[PDB]
RNA sequence: GGCAUAGUUC
DNA sequence: CAACGGGCGGAACTATGCC
DNA sequence: CCGTTGTT
């Protein structure tokens, strides 16, 4: 059973790739001038931020680039109609079969 | 193509875009052929 | 997954004339905050906004060593 | 305005 | 005999994210 | 799952 742990931690290993990737070109671009380099203006924190908030927000596990095999369905909208929908909903399992 | 056919070409640039051209229209008509480029706009949507 | 999978994820991460190089050594998280200052979950409810908190990382820079500390 | 996803009733 | 392509229920009601 | 078309 992956929980919020593993699909989290699965989600963010993407995101640290992905942000090491784009430090390594621009470093790349800005050392080959040869001038200087800066480690600031290197890293884009809008990929973890808005990553990790498109992920939960819509529900579509993995980038937004391809939601097209991302498994939609998880990170559903929290039921509220009575507190045992609440547990219930907060205690569910699901079984990826079509 | 108009243009390239008109200023000249190198025998490959009007063969290229011959094929891209013939790959949109037929994506116009219907895009979902087996093994094709898929276009899509924007945002990975394919068209309809 | 806060207290070991995000530090084993930057771990394990390979390290990235002249050479530069660069390697993660360890990070660091806050309690949620709002950048316009704690933020409460009610508020973050009415607001709209995200409750969140602040990643950082030490990352050290070498030429052929210089430390960045809560990047 | 439209696309997608989720839940629910019979 | 093997590879390819089309086919797979009916209605209805909310919500949320995004172009 | 099973109707077409190819290859052999």
């Amino acid at each position: 059973l992956d929980l919020a742990g593993p699909l989290l931690a699965f989600l963010f290993r993407g995101m640290f790739k992905n942000l090491l990737k784009e430090v390594r070109i621009y470093a790349q671009k800005f050392i080959d001038r040869g001038k200087d380099f800066n480690l600031e203006l290197a890293i884009k924190t809008r990929i973890i931020s808005d990553g990790l908030k498109y992920s939960l927000a819509t529900g579509n596990w993995g980038d937004q680039k391809k939601a097209h095999q991302a498994r939609a369905g998880v990170s559903q909208v929290l039921n509220r109609l009575t507190f045992a929908s609440t547990l219930s909903h907060l205690r569910r399992l699901n079984s990826p079969i079509g | 193509l108009r243009r390239n056919e008109q200023n000249g070409a190198a025998a490959h640039v009007i063969a290229e875009d011959v094929k891209l051209l013939q790959f949109h229209v037929a994506t116009m008509v219907d895009n979902e052929l087996p093994g094709l480029p898929r276009a899509m706009q924007k945002s990975g949507r394919p068209l309809k | 997954f806060i207290q070991m999978s995000v530090q084993r994820i930057v771990e394990d991460a390979p390290p990235i004339p002249p050479r530069y190089l660069l390697k993660f050594e360890q990070i660091y998280l806050s309690k949620p905050t709002h950048w316009e200052s704690p933020m409460m979950p009610n508020e973050a409810r009415l607001r709209n906004l995200t409750y969140s908190a602040p990643l950082y990382v030490d990352i050290t820079k070498t030429v052929i060593q210089t430390q960045h500390q809560k990047t």
